[PDB]
Formats: C-alpha cells, structure tokens, sequence
RNA sequence: GUCCUUUGGACAAUGGUAGGAGAGCGUUCUAAGGGCGUUGAAGCAUGAUCGUAAGGACAUGUGGAGCGCUUAGAAGUGAG
RNA sequence: ACCGAUAGUGAACAGUACCGUGAGGGAAAGGUGAAAAGCACCCCGGAAGGGGAGUGAAAUAGAACCUGAAACCGUGUGCUUACAAGUAGUCAGAGCCCGUUAAUGGGUGAUGGCGUGCCUUUUGUAGAAUGAACCGGCGAGUUACGAUUUGAUGCAAGGUU
C-alpha cells in the first residue's frame, strides 16, 4: 500500500522505456501531397 | 643471457640492458653498483648455484633514487568509535643492467 | 551557420514538452514542420511557433537559405514553479505544482 | 567574536565526494553514502594487500606443479629434492624459468631428482 | 624584547580541554561521563556528603 | 619487483579423446574436469580460459562399484508444488548415459560464467564413434 | 623508549570500548613586524601536486575589491 | 580583540499578512551600474518570449538584475552492456580510447578471487531492535564568584594590599 524504498533514477528511466509517442505514418500523399499519416484521408498539403 | 640475483629480501630475473626496481640501496645517482648473490645463469652454458655460483657478478648503473606511489592506510571498527588513518610511500632504487658475469 | 530561438516560461510541464521534441530532433525542417501538424498534443503548436521563429532568424539574421536546413538541437529546460493547494477531506490540504519550461531549438546548415 | 561555519565544511565534504569517483549512482554523488563507501573501500584495501601475497604464491605453486608433472614428478617431491640438493631458487623464479626456458628447467629437474 | 617576537616562560601556559568535538580527541560522544544514571545528567550528581 | 607471466591471452587450445570403457565414473570425471579447467598447463591463469577440448566416446561401459546402480537416485524439482522427480543411477546410465557422464563432469567445475563456458568444451558419445575428424583429435590416456 | 649512549650499533616496544596522559591541524577576531592586490583580492569550479594525520600549495577558467604570512593574545572555534 | 540579513531587536523592507468569538498569538521579505546611458531600429510572433543591432569596462551586468555551491532535471559524446543471482566495493587483469602539477601516467573495463551499510543501545544486532527521503544553513561542558591541587614567575622570616 506504500512504497517500501524509494525508486532510483536507473529504475524510473527503465520504466519509461515504452512511454513514447508513435511516429505519425510518413507516407507520400497519393493524389498530390507529401509524407503524412499513412493511407489517410490526407488533405494537409494534398488531396487524398 | 639471463641471470637470477638475490637482492633486498627478494629475487629478480635480469637480462643485459633492462631496468629494475629494488628496495633502497646505499648508493648515489650515477654510480655503478655490483651484485654478489647470483643464483642462476641462463646462457648458452647453464650454471646452477645451489648455494652460489662462486663468481657470478652482475653490474648496473644507479639512476633515479626515488620514493614510490603513495597509499592511504585506513581501518575502522563498526559501532566502536575507533578508526586510524595514515600515509605511506616506500623508497626504491632504479638500476640498468650492463654486465652478466659468471 | 547556426540560428536559434528560445521560448521562456511556457506554462506546460517539461516532461510533457519533451515527449514531442523527441519526434523532430535531427530531422530536416520541412519534415519537422509536417510532423508538428499531424501529432495532436497540447505543446505541438508552441513548439512549431518556436521552430518557425528559428527558421526565420536563419534567413534574415544570417541571410542564408531555408531548404538546406536541419534541426540540430531541441531541448526543454525547467522554469520556475508556481505553488498551489487543494483542500482534501478531513480539513487538511495538499500541494499542487504548476510547472513551466524553457524551449530552445537550433537549426543548422551542416557546415561552417 | 562570532565565527561562521563557512568554507571549510564544503572542502572537507568535496574531498570525499571526489574520492568516491566512478561509483554507482548515489554512491558517487551524495556525501553520506559516498563517505560510507569510501571508508568501506579503505578497509577492503588493507585486507587485500595482505591477500595478494598468498594469491600469487598459490598461482606460482600450481604452475610449478604443472611443469613438474611433465617431467614425471610431483610438486612436493620436486621441492623436497631441491632442498636436499640445496638449490635456493624461488617459487616465482621457478615458474618464470619453467615458462621461458624449458631446457634450463629440465636440468634443475634432473639435479633435484638425483639429489634424492 | 621586541613586540613582534615574544614568548612566555617555558611551561607557563597550556590550552584548555574541549569535550564533545569528535572521536579522535578521546572525549567526544559522552564527553568523559560514561553512559547513564544520575551522573551522566545535566545538573546531576549528588550533594557533597 | 612483478616479473611474472600472466597474460595467457593468445593461447593455443587442442583436442583430446578419452574412452569410457571399464573406468570409474568419478575418477574419469575428475581427470577430465582438470583437463577442461586447464590445470595441466605451465601457462595457467584463472581469469582467462586456458584448457582444451575433451571427447568421451564409449559412455556405455561406465562402471560403478557396489550397489550404485539401484541406489544413487538423482533428483530434480520443477518449482511446482510437490514436483520432485527422480531416477536411479542404473536406468539413467541405461537410457541417456551421455547425460550421466556430463552431469558429473559439470558438477566438478566452478559455477561461474567462465566455468559454465569451460563445460561447453565437452562432447560425450555413447558408443565408439564421433564426428570430429577435421579437428584432428588426439588420444589421451588416464594418467592416474 | 632503552640504555653502551657512536642518540647511532644494538635491548626493545607499538590490537583496543568506559576512561586517564601527551603532542598537533584548521576557523573568526586583535597587537606588532613585514608582504600581496585592476598587469586582478576573497569566494566559486577543475587538475595526473605536497605533508605521518587533521590539512597546505601552485596552475588554469569565472569573479570584480580586498586578503595572506611570522610571533604573541582572545574565543558564539569544527556536525551525519 | 559586539552581530553582519537563518546573525543582530519579533521587526535593516511589522506588532503588519495571517490565525482566533475573545483575552491572545504572530511571520517571510536587503544588493543593476561609476553614471539610466534601463536595449532607437529591423526580423519571427495575437501576445509572451526570442534573434540581430545598439549603450556600457562588462548585458551568461536587462530589473526573477553582485557572486552563484549542492540536491534535482536535461542535450551531446569516448569506453561498456540483452544466459544474467547482486551491501555494488576492493585486489588481479586483457582489450579499446587518450596525453598530465610528465609521472614507475589518465578514462573505461571482458573475466577471476574476496566481501551481510552506518549510528544508537546491548551478554550478544546483517538483523525482521531504534533513527535518518535527499542536499544546504543553523543546532549541545560556558561565564561570574569561592574552594582545593599542579605548572610558571617575584620577593623571602616574611609576603601582599
């Protein structure tokens, strides 16, 4: 119910290994455009 | 080609033209020290000195009388309030071999 | 040649800004601007304004190009913290920290 | 007059923190834990300066014993034979010769052997 | 005698003992008193006689 | 003076063949463990791996003394409640005798990571036939 | 320490809690004498230096006006 | 031979903010520069903030303004790490990277040996007995008057106000 010892820098930064943001897609927009959220309805600088 | 000499309280394997470090000798820098106690001669003809080789001198030239790397001696006892701290540097003499005799 | 920009006292917790700065680091500028428009995070617009300010410095202050530019450095530093309190149940209080950050990027040329 | 507890405290604490350099995590950064590790390691070094002597003697004896079984003899019997021949050479010396010049070591083995 | 170089007679002044100032002095932690009881206490001891 | 060979680094490992027919398990085991360990080389240092490869091929003419066959149970636990298993010496020698020999070699080696590596220089075969002719293996005879 | 005392050749000795005895290291302030400092004081940071210990220097960077040493004296004189 | 901003008055800017029905209790908080010359102007921006340029001996002296330690949080990089069992050090020791108060040089470290923190209290504590989250400051044999016993110094059948 309470932590028995404190958490160290090594252990806390190991736990944060997967606490990441996913890279958004990076596909070329097909009709016209540039790299984007893949297979999107992409309108940002494009016409998907 | 190599010889065994007994100097200080220790024994050292030596060859013509190498540098050695021994316990302090009474000599000054520049001088030539000569070792008596030779135990083994590893040449083309091998001489074994079970006591001594009876002859067998090794010549060397003194250079750099010096005092060694410093170590801190520290000891303590746990729940007793006693600890001791002191420093030590050990003296040495530096030599280069020129002669191995027999 | 390098150019930079800084944003000081951005009232967002640095641990949250750093999570979006890891997507644009070491990328070239157009790539980075495009990435900062598709990720939905509260700090994306602020970071994107600092990147435009840095890009603008590199072509007015040092009068060089803008397509041959790469994000050399991006980091967040801590600012000063504001101290607050919530009231909790048994008539007793607890602390709230309102953390801030300092934002820097540097856009580089790859050369002198 | 009044003294302040000024610049002396940091100097004394900073010596210990520098002397804890290379330790793991808090061990090389925080004074109370660094002080404990730096006094613990000083007591290790005393014990281990004593232990080097016996560790190298153990290694020399085992290498001479390896060299002795090659010439069909045991370490204990060899050293006894050398004592009876009077040979004054040393465990460390006996290993260094047995590694560099096997032909000098073989003559020692024969004299140690017919001394018996 | 000059006023910048002056010394007392040999053996005429000593320094005072200062207890409670670490362990190498010999009378740190308990400061000469031992461990417990009435004579380890501040203002303690007993009346003469 | 430090005049002392230690740096075994860049050693030369060889390849050996011992046969198990009509030997005692423990005595063969201890001599082989010594060879794998490197205790027989005038150049020996405990922190680097000297020592060399040993091939045991008959592993079926192993000899026990006394009533070892029915006694000498082997045990293992699976960390699952009540999960103790067992097998007696004779039927372990009768099915998978290679395990019988290599277990008792590896129990005679240090349990460090270097020691568990030195146990990987061991190859055991039931029957007098092995595949290692490209290594050019030499016969070694138990010098008890 | 010991004693022939050539204080060196030896005869030695040298684990330690309550606790007794001795000798020292640093801090702030005062007197006297000599010093240093915008061509850069104190403080801060780094170094592979010195002393038997507490501790002392010097070089470099930062800092921008004060501060050492020698002999003596007096204490709000040392923290895990 | 008093203190120098946790000191010295509670109070260097207050019997105030605040707390209490009331009697009453009671803080934290000094420092740009010699002189405001306290940043005209352009660029990004809604702004804040920044980049140049300028003033200055000096703007990492820009008002959160003398210096600016540590805990704590980051960015980069030389060596090392995904078969491994641990008070994390010490002694030995390859391989790789360096070059100093140049000296029996520095950084990191495959692999081997040995090794149950500190303080307090106890016959006896790794203890599953106490205490400490970490770092910084502050925090405990003193003075006055008497008495006894040592050391020093002057005079001595006297010595001292």
């Amino acid at each position: 119910a309470v932590p028995k010892r404190r958490t160290s820098k090594t252990r806390k930064n190991k736990r944060r290994t997967h606490f990441k943001i996913s890279v958004p897609g990076m596909t070329e927009c097909p009709n016209c455009g540039e790299y984007k959220l893949s297979h999107r309805v992409c309108k940002n600088c494009g016409s998907y | 080609m190599f010889a065994i000499i007994e100097t200080g309280g220790k024994q050292i394997k030596v060859e013509e033209g190498q540098e050695i470090f021994v316990e302090k000798l009474d000599v000054n820098e520049g001088d030539t020290f000569t070792f008596d106690k030779v135990l083994f001669v590893g040449g083309d003809s091998v001489k074994v000195g079970a006591p001594t080789v009876e002859g067998a001198t090794v010549t060397a030239t003194v250079n750099k009388q010096g005092r060694g790397k410093k170590i801190t001696v520290f000891t303590y006892k746990r729940r007793k309030n006693s600890k001791r701290k002191k420093g030590h540097r050990q003296p040495y003499t530096k030599l280069t071999i020129d002669k191995i005799n027999a | 040649m390098e150019a930079k920009a800084v944003a000081r006292t951005i009232r967002i917790a640095p641990r949250k800004v750093r999570l979006v700065l890891d997507l644009i680091r070491g990328k070239n500028a157009a790539e980075a601007i495009a990435i900062l428009k598709l990720t939905n995070k509260a700090s994306s617009p602020v970071i994107e304004k600092v990147l435009m300010s840095a890009l603008a410095n590199a072509e007015h202050n040092y009068d060089m190009n803008t397509d041959e530019l790469v994000v050399k450095e991006a980091y967040a530093n801590e600012g000063p913290t504001l101290k607050r309190f919530r009231p909790r149940a048994q008539g007793r209080a607890s602390a709230i920290n309102k953390r801030t950050s300092h934002i820097t990027i540097v856009v580089s040329d790859g050369k002198e | 007059p009044r003294v302040k507890g000024g610049t002396v405290t940091r100097a004394r604490r900073k010596k210990t923190i520098k002397l804890a350099k290379g330790y793991f995590g808090s061990k090389h950064t925080l004074y109370k834990v660094a002080k404990q590790q730096v006094m613990k390691s000083g007591q290790y070094a005393f014990r281990d300066r004593r232990q080097r002597k016996r560790d190298f003697r153990k290694l020399w004896i085992t290498r001479i014993n390896a060299a002795a079984r090659q010439h069909e003899m045991s370490y204990s019997r060899l050293m006894n034979g050398l004592k009876k021949a009077g040979i004054d050479i040393n465990r460390k010396m006996l290993s260094e010769i047995a590694i560099s010049d096997e032909k000098a070591f073989a003559q020692l083995v024969t004299k140690a052997k017919d001394a018996l | 005698m000059k006023l910048h170089e002056l010394k007392p007679a040999e053996g005429s002044r000593k320094e005072r003992n200062r207890v409670g100032r670490g362990v190498a002095t010999g009378n740190g932690k308990t400061s000469g008193r031992g461990h417990k009881g009435q004579k380890a206490r501040s203002g303690g001891g007993v009346r003469p006689g | 003076m430090q005049t002392f060979m230690a740096n075994e680094s860049n050693i030369e490992r060889k390849w050996y063949v011992i046969d198990a027919e009509g030997q005692t398990l423990g005595r063969l085991s201890s001599e082989v463990a010594s060879i794998l360990r490197g205790k027989n080389k005038v150049t020996y240092t405990p922190h680097v791996d000297t020592g060399d490869y040993v091939i045991v091929i008959n592993a079926s003419k192993i000899e026990f003394t006394g009533n070892k066959e029915t006694d000498k149970v082997y045990y293992r636990h699976s960390n699952h409640p009540g999960g103790i298993k067992s097998i007696t010496a004779g039927e372990l020698r009768r099915t998978n005798p290679e395990r019988l020999i290599e277990n008792s070699i590896k129990g005679m080696l240090p349990s460090t990571r270097l020691g568990e590596k030195q146990g990987k220089k061991l190859f055991v075969y039931g029957g007098a036939e092995h595949p290692h002719a490209a290594q050019q293996p030499e016969n070694y005879e138990l010098r008890g």
